[PDB]
Order: C-alpha cells, then sequence, then structure tokens
RNA sequence: CGCUGAAAGCAUCUAAGCGGGAAGCCCGCCCCAAGAUGAGGCCUCCCACGGCAGCCGGUAAGGACCCGGGAAGACCA
RNA sequence: CGAUGUCGGCUCGUCGCAUCCUGGGGCUGAAGAAGGUCCCAAGGGUUGGGCUGUUCGCCCAUUAAAGCGGCACGCGAGCUG
C-alpha cells in the first residue's frame, strides 16, 4: 500500500548515478535524465536503485512516489523500451510510412503526415496498425494521443484511429 | 527588404491583355548610397540614399562634408531604407521588375483646416426642418456631469492631409530602366511632383 | 542652541548584487539608502544620500505566484487605454523596471521625492558603466 | 427606459 | 460539462476531484461530467 | 481536451513537470512620437577671437530678417 | 426652488457583458445537415422600410445577425420642438 518505498530493479547494466536534483539514467537503447525534487533522498544499492523520503507530510509524501515511479520507467525504458499501437478502423481509412514519416489517409480530403520527434521513430505493419517506439515513456505517450487525435474514435460508427485496446463503445443512430 | 527614393509623376492607364489598368508613374531611378547604417556604428541597419541632382552653390558646408565622404556630388534629398543593404553603391529601378508587389509611401494632399464632415466623414445636420446654423457641425461632443469631460482623441475638425500615408500591396506594372521609370497599378499618395518612396510589399 | 544642519556634503556610491533577493525587501531598503536615512546628519529637505547601483535586477526574486498575477498597469488617457502587463512580461522586456517601480513607490512624492529616484540606477545584466564613481558594494 | 411618462418640472422658457 | 455550484456524484462511477484550484465530477458517463461556478 | 503521475498499490490533466487550444491578449501592419527633463544615437561643419563656470563686444560654420513664390497654409509654420 | 430646462428624434459617441452574429468549446433524446442547452470570449459587426410624437411594440423585405443595458432614462451654452 505504498510505492515510494518499493525498491526499483535496476537490470544490467544500466548506469543510475546521481546528482543534486538529477539522477541519470544510461541504458542500451539509450540515456535519458529525471529531474528529481531536492527534498527526496535516492539511494544506489546493488542492483537496486531506493528513493527515501525527508519527512511524512503531504507534499513529501506526494513527491515520494513520484520520484520513484519517475525513476522507474526511466530503467524500462533505457533497457526494454517503450511502445504503444494504434489500430484504424474505417472503410477507407489507412496509414503508411514514407521514409521515417507517417501518412495518415484517414477520411479528410488531404491526407495528414506527421513526423516523429527525436527518440520517437515509426512502424507500420499492416496497414491499419501503427506503432510509437521510443525510450521516452511520457514521449511516446504524447506522440500516440497527438496521432490518435488526429481522428479520434467516433461516437455512432467503429470509425477513427483507436488506442490498442480501446473499448469499442458506441451509441445508437436511429 | 529594398526600397527607392522617387517622385509621383502622373496617372494614366494603359491596356494589357485587353483590360485597362490604371497606373501611376513614378521617377524612381538613380538613388546614390550615401551612407550606411550598421550595428557597430548605428545600431540598426539601413541605407542613406540620394535623390535629385543639386546645385553645389546651394548645398551648406556642413552638407557638403558629408557628401564628400561618401564620393557622391550634392543631392537634393536624403532618405534611408531601413533593413536594406544593396550589393552596389547606386539605386535603380531594375530593383522590381514587373509582377512583383510594393508599398508605396508620400505626403498626402494638404487640405488645410478641414471640416468635421471632410475629415471623419461626418453626416452634418439636416438642411431643412428648423435645423439652425448647425448643418456642417459635428454634434454632441460629450456626455453630461459624468464624465464631464471630453475623450482624448475625439474626432473633431482641424488640419488634415498634408501627413505620411503608406499605401500597400501595389502591383508593378512595368519598369522602363532607360528613361528610370516605375509603373504601379493604384493611387500613391501626394501630389505629382511629390517626393516618394517605393519599398517591397509588408504583404504576402 | 540651534540644530546642526550640514553644508553639502560629497556623496556616497554603492554597489547591491540584486541576485536571488526578495524584491520588496531589496527595494526598501534602497529606499532608505537613497533617502540617506542611514546618516546620522539627515536633513529632510535637501538630497543628501546615496548614489545606489545595481545589478541584476532580472535575477530578482519574488513570493507567491506573482509572477502571473502582479499586473503593472497604464492609463494613455484615451478610452480604453488602460493596459495591464504581468510580472514575468514585464522581466521578458524590460526588467530593470521592476526594480524600478518598486523603489519608486516607496519613495517620496515631490520635488526632492523624483529628484532622489533620479540617484538611483538600476541596470539589468551582471555589468554597469559606472567604474568611474568606483561605487562601494554593500551586502544589503 | 421609464415606463411612467415624466413630467416637465419647468415651463418653457418666456420673456418676462 | 453542467456548470452549476451544486456539484455531487450522481452515480456510483462519479469520482470528485479538484483539479487548477475548481472542484470537477469526472465520469465515463459523459453527462455526470461537472464543473463548479 | 490531453501526456506522463503520485498523495491514495487502483484512478486522477496536477500536487512535480510537458503538451494542444479562440475573431480574444502580446508581437507583427499603418500613423504620431526623445518636453522619453530618463531630453538618446550616428554623419558632417566651425573652433583655441579681443578686454576688466560671469560680462562686453567683433566674428566662425551656420541661422534669421526682407523678397519671388508653392496641390503648404487662417495668422504662425 | 437669489432655476440642476424637462419625453421622443438627429448628431457624436463611449463603456458594461447578463453575447444577437462572427470565433473557440463540453453535454445532447448530437446519424449527416440542422437545432437545443451550458461554458469561454466585448475584437469587429449588428440593415432598409409602413404605422404612431412616440421610447416600446406590431408589420413588410432582407440578413451573418437584426443583442440587452450604463453614461443627469449620455448628448437643448450642439440641432430639432
Ligand atoms: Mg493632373
Ligand atoms: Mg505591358
Ligand atoms: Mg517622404
Ligand atoms: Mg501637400
Ligand atoms: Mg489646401
Ligand atoms: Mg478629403
Ligand atoms: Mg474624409
Ligand atoms: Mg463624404
Ligand atoms: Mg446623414
Ligand atoms: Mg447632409
Ligand atoms: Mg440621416
Ligand atoms: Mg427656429
Ligand atoms: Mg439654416
Ligand atoms: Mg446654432
Ligand atoms: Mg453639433
Ligand atoms: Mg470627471
Ligand atoms: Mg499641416
Ligand atoms: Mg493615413
Ligand atoms: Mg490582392
Ligand atoms: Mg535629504
Ligand atoms: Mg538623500
Ligand atoms: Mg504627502
Ligand atoms: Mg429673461
Ligand atoms: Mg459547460
Ligand atoms: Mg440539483
Ligand atoms: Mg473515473
Ligand atoms: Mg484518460
Ligand atoms: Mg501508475
Ligand atoms: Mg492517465
Ligand atoms: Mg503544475
Ligand atoms: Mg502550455
Ligand atoms: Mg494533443
Ligand atoms: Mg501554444
Ligand atoms: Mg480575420
Ligand atoms: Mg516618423
Ligand atoms: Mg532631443
Ligand atoms: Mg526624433
Ligand atoms: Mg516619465
Ligand atoms: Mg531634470
Ligand atoms: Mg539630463
Ligand atoms: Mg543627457
Ligand atoms: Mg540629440
Ligand atoms: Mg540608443
Ligand atoms: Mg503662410
Ligand atoms: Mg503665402
Ligand atoms: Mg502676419
Ligand atoms: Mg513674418
Ligand atoms: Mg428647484
Ligand atoms: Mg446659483
Ligand atoms: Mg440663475
Ligand atoms: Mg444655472
Ligand atoms: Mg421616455
Ligand atoms: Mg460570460
Ligand atoms: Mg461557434
Ligand atoms: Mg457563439
Ligand atoms: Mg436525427
Ligand atoms: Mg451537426
Ligand atoms: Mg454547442
Ligand atoms: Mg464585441
Ligand atoms: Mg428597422
Ligand atoms: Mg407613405
Ligand atoms: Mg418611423
Ligand atoms: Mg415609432
Ligand atoms: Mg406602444
Ligand atoms: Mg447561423
Ligand atoms: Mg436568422
Ligand atoms: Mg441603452
Ligand atoms: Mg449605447
Ligand atoms: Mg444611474
Ligand atoms: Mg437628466
Ligand atoms: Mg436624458
Ligand atoms: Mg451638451
Ligand atoms: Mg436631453
Ligand atoms: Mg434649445
Ligand atoms: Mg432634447
Ligand atoms: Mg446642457
Ligand atoms: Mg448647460
Ligand atoms: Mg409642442
Ligand atoms: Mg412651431
Ligand atoms: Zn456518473
Amino acid at each position: 500500500s505504498r510505492i515510494g518505498r518499493l525498491p526499483i530493479p535496476v537490470p544490467k547494466g544500466v548506469s543510475v548515478e546521481v546528482a543534486p536534483g538529477r539522477v541519470k539514467v544510461k541504458g542500451p537503447k539509450g540515456e535519458l535524465e529525471v529531474p528529481v525534487s531536492p527534498e527526496m533522498r535516492v539511494v544506489v544499492e546493488e542492483g537496486v536503485v531506493r528513493v527515501e523520503r525527508p519527512s511524512d507530510e503531504r507534499r513529501h509524501k506526494s513527491l515520494h512516489g513520484l520520484t520513484r515511479t519517475l525513476i522507474a520507467n526511466a530503467v524500462k525504458g533505457v533497457s526494454e523500451g517503450y511502445s504503444k499501437e494504434l489500430l484504424i478502423k474505417g472503410i477507407g481509412y489507412r496509414a503508411r510510412l514514407v521514409g521515417r514519416a507517417l501518412e495518415l489517409t484517414v477520411g479528410f480530403s488531404h491526407p495528414v503526415v506527421v513526423e516523429p520527434p527525436e527518440g520517437i521513430t515509426f512502424e507500420v505493419p499492416e496497414p491499419t496498425r501503427v506503432r510509437v517506439s521510443g525510450i521516452d515513456k511520457q514521449k511516446v505517450g504524447q506522440v500516440a494521443a497527438n496521432i490518435r487525435a488526429i481522428r479520434k474514435p467516433s461516437a455512432y460508427h467503429e470509425k477513427g484511429i483507436y488506442y490498442a485496446g480501446e473499448p469499442v463503445r458506441l451509441k445508437p443512430g436511429k | 527588404m529594398k526600397g527607392i527614393l522617387g517622385v509621383k509623376v502622373g496617372m494614366t492607364r494603359i491596356f494589357r491583355d485587353d483590360r485597362a489598368v490604371p497606373v501611376t508613374v513614378i521617377l524612381a531611378g538613380p538613388c546614390p548610397v550615401v551612407q550606411r547604417r550598421t550595428p557597430e556604428k548605428d545600431g540598426y541597419t539601413a541605407v542613406q540614399l540620394g535623390f535629385l541632382p543639386q546645385n553645389p552653390k546651394r548645398v551648406n558646408r556642413p552638407l557638403k562634408g558629408h557628401f564628400a565622404k561618401a564620393g557622391v556630388e550634392p543631392v537634393r534629398i536624403l532618405r534611408e531604407i531601413r533593413d536594406f543593404n544593396p550589393e552596389g553603391d547606386t539605386v535603380t529601378v531594375e530593383i522590381f521588375k514587373p509582377g512583383e508587389r510594393v508599398d508605396v509611401t508620400g505626403t498626402s494632399k494638404g487640405r488645410g483646416f478641414a471640416g468635421v464632415m471632410k475629415r471623419w466623414n461626418f453626416a452634418g445636420g439636416p438642411d431643412s426642418h428648423g435645423a439652425h446654423k448647425i448643418h456642417r457641425h459635428p454634434g454632441s461632443i460629450g456626455n453630461r456631469k459624468t464624465p464631464g469631460r471630453v475623450y482624448k482623441g475625439k474626432k473633431m475638425a482641424g488640419h488634415y492631409g498634408a501627413e505620411r500615408v503608406t499605401v500597400m500591396n501595389l502591383e508593378v506594372v512595368d519598369v522602363i530602366p532607360e528613361e528610370n521609370l516605375l509603373l504601379v497599378k493604384g493611387a500613391v499618395p501626394g501630389p505629382n511632383g511629390g517626393l516618394v518612396i517605393v519599398r517591397e510589399t509588408k504583404k504576402a | 542652541m540651534k540644530t546642526y544642519v550640514p553644508k553639502q556634503v560629497e556623496p556616497r556610491w554603492v554597489l547591491i548584487d540584486a541576485e536571488g533577493k526578495t524584491l520588496g525587501r531589496l527595494a526598501t531598503k534602497i529606499a532608505t539608502l537613497l533617502r540617506g536615512k542611514h546618516r546620522p546628519d539627515w536633513t529632510p529637505n535637501v538630497a543628501m544620500g546615496d548614489f545606489v547601483v545595481v545589478v541584476n535586477a532580472d535575477k530578482i526574486r519574488v513570493t507567491g505566484k506573482k509572477l502571473e498575477q502582479k499586473i503593472y498597469t497604464r492609463y494613455s488617457g484615451y478610452p480604453g487605454g488602460l493596459k495591464k502587463i504581468p510580472l514575468e512580461k514585464m522581466l521578458a522586456t524590460h526588467p530593470e523596471r521592476v526594480l524600478e517601480h518598486a523603489v519608486k513607490g516607496m519613495l517620496p512624492k515631490g520635488p526632492l521625492g523624483r529628484r532622489l529616484f533620479k540617484r538611483l540606477k538600476v541596470y539589468a545584466g551582471p555589468d554597469h558603466p559606472h567604474q568611474a564613481q568606483r561605487p562601494e558594494k554593500l551586502e544589503v | 427606459w421609464r415606463i411612467r411618462p415624466r413630467p416637465p418640472r419647468l415651463p418653457r422658457p418666456r420673456p418676462r | 460539462m453542467k456548470v452549476r455550484a451544486s456539484v455531487k456524484r450522481i452515480c456510483d462511477k462519479c469520482k470528485v476531484i479538484r483539479r487548477h484550484g475548481r472542484v470537477y465530477v469526472i465520469c465515463e458517463n459523459p453527462k455526470h461530467k461537472q464543473r463548479q461556478g
């Protein structure tokens, strides 16, 4: 019933050195940095990284779980990476890859091209499944939200761009 | 952002593709670079220009020494184009070619002490139905005790014109390099023989 | 006996590194210094204080959400000419005016008052041009 | 807009 | 979004939160969505 | 409307942080403007004149008066 | 009360926003179009007539829309009467 105390499994070889207000995390698939509150303490154990809180008042209790799960996600990013899949639904609808960019054909009049930032790399298996890959969890999560937003899952029909595992809830029409 | 000094000469219309295009003609070229404004010494970027040769008699001493340091003979007008640094040291009409698009700045025709109907497109008073000596008069100018005063900037009568006016996005119709003529479809501020400036347009 | 009033004295130049100090609390000591009340011979009716040179007025600091919520204002005299620009925007464009405005409202109103304002010289950035007077650095 | 019509308090000025 | 001075839970899935100094009621049922004002 | 996310093992747009988002706000356009007494900047011109931080003169570069005028204008400019 | 000229009109506007339109949104018993309703927003716009002194109101023909109010029911050392 608490996340600030659950220590962080650090696989090998992940490099989690600590700085005042920073925690650097070098991994096999890249490096990330974590801004950590200067009131929290990050600790380096044998293959484990642990975070301690300086008190038990609300803010130090709130910062605690955060600056853990933050340093957690950075270890799982540089090592085994983060992905997110987008299914496409709608008769005319389809998406393709133009070099290192993504061109959606989602029923406007133009087609829409997304540009993957630094870190994000697109990939399209089928013409109806897009995949966003990157070591940053938050950044992967933005891009996927970004892309999906272009044609959010409609209300009445099974048309739009859907999150992996998105419930297909609709409403009657007549 | 290129400019040139010039003088408005007079209006006409020509025929281009069986359409009548009313133009005004501007004796633009040529304008010798008299001074260059550089950030190191001045702060911004611009070129001082020159127009209309002048009697070296008429040009006084401090002015003369200025002209000379640049190598220019005395000229009647100095004006600066801002954010302009041409490669040569003399500007001609050929920095514009037809199809371009210009902003033109002159001094408007001065209407002196103009009324409130001429200056502000007011509507005065009735000319019958008992209207009494107020046919060209503005109307009410304020309220009553609250605020008990007159808004700053209130539109009243006064001088109108003989002010700077810039007109935007004017089609360059044709350029006559030999006679230093610049054609521009539309209305340019000021009278014929009035000094004007022709820069590239701000619009797009 | 009558109270001593002083002949015109040589004024003192004074330096402050306004960095990381609180706006109103530094503003209040710069006012005292400009008024020259730190002086045993203080006379109310003449500029006798100091010349206060300030640097890093851009790196001044302030509590609360005042950055987004301290709104400075100007009235042009015209209909609708009340303009309201918050603190952060001020620092973005004219940051010396922040501290400058603060000292001003803590100075007196009247002639001498705004003449004392002229004896302040606030500078954004680390440096100042007043090396000629060689201002004594005060840690306030 | 004042619904109840408001009677003049002063006469139209006349020479005295 | 319903705006009112009485934000209340409507169903058992309605949730009360305070984001940006204002009381909300978020829920999966979009009618139940509320703000205070 | 979100991403990431604890307090609160779940959830939460927020408590740390990052997005998206109005004819609206700030720039940007046109015009006035250093009497901005905080009176700015640059280019050029004159320059140590005679006498008992002041005065009296003659001058310098310049300016003004006066005149011909002007799509400038009430006079002034 | 040894005077604070009083409806409506004209003229000139200026502000408020409890927004008529234009812009941005959530919810809809929102298929689309089109509406309903609440939130943000005062930048700009908000027609011409018939009747009556009329403000208001009805009506005609349009409209993106034909907003509501404050300013001594703004405005008679500005006009009307
Ligand atoms: Mg002619
Ligand atoms: Mg031709
Ligand atoms: Mg000119
Ligand atoms: Mg003129
Ligand atoms: Mg005239
Ligand atoms: Mg006219
Ligand atoms: Mg006019
Ligand atoms: Mg007219
Ligand atoms: Mg009229
Ligand atoms: Mg008329
Ligand atoms: Mg009329
Ligand atoms: Mg009469
Ligand atoms: Mg008459
Ligand atoms: Mg009259
Ligand atoms: Mg009038
Ligand atoms: Mg008043
Ligand atoms: Mg004039
Ligand atoms: Mg104009
Ligand atoms: Mg055009
Ligand atoms: Mg004193
Ligand atoms: Mg003093
Ligand atoms: Mg007082
Ligand atoms: Mg009488
Ligand atoms: Mg709502
Ligand atoms: Mg209720
Ligand atoms: Mg929920
Ligand atoms: Mg969600
Ligand atoms: Mg979680
Ligand atoms: Mg979430
Ligand atoms: Mg926050
Ligand atoms: Mg943002
Ligand atoms: Mg988004
Ligand atoms: Mg933005
Ligand atoms: Mg527009
Ligand atoms: Mg100017
Ligand atoms: Mg000056
Ligand atoms: Mg000037
Ligand atoms: Mg001032
Ligand atoms: Mg002074
Ligand atoms: Mg001075
Ligand atoms: Mg000076
Ligand atoms: Mg000067
Ligand atoms: Mg300067
Ligand atoms: Mg004259
Ligand atoms: Mg004359
Ligand atoms: Mg005269
Ligand atoms: Mg004269
Ligand atoms: Mg009375
Ligand atoms: Mg009296
Ligand atoms: Mg009387
Ligand atoms: Mg009286
Ligand atoms: Mg009435
Ligand atoms: Mg509102
Ligand atoms: Mg809309
Ligand atoms: Mg609307
Ligand atoms: Mg239907
Ligand atoms: Mg619809
Ligand atoms: Mg709606
Ligand atoms: Mg508006
Ligand atoms: Mg009508
Ligand atoms: Mg009739
Ligand atoms: Mg009528
Ligand atoms: Mg009527
Ligand atoms: Mg009626
Ligand atoms: Mg409509
Ligand atoms: Mg309609
Ligand atoms: Mg009203
Ligand atoms: Mg009104
Ligand atoms: Mg009232
Ligand atoms: Mg009254
Ligand atoms: Mg009235
Ligand atoms: Mg009046
Ligand atoms: Mg009246
Ligand atoms: Mg009268
Ligand atoms: Mg009246
Ligand atoms: Mg009156
Ligand atoms: Mg009166
Ligand atoms: Mg009568
Ligand atoms: Mg009569
Ligand atoms: Zn619910």
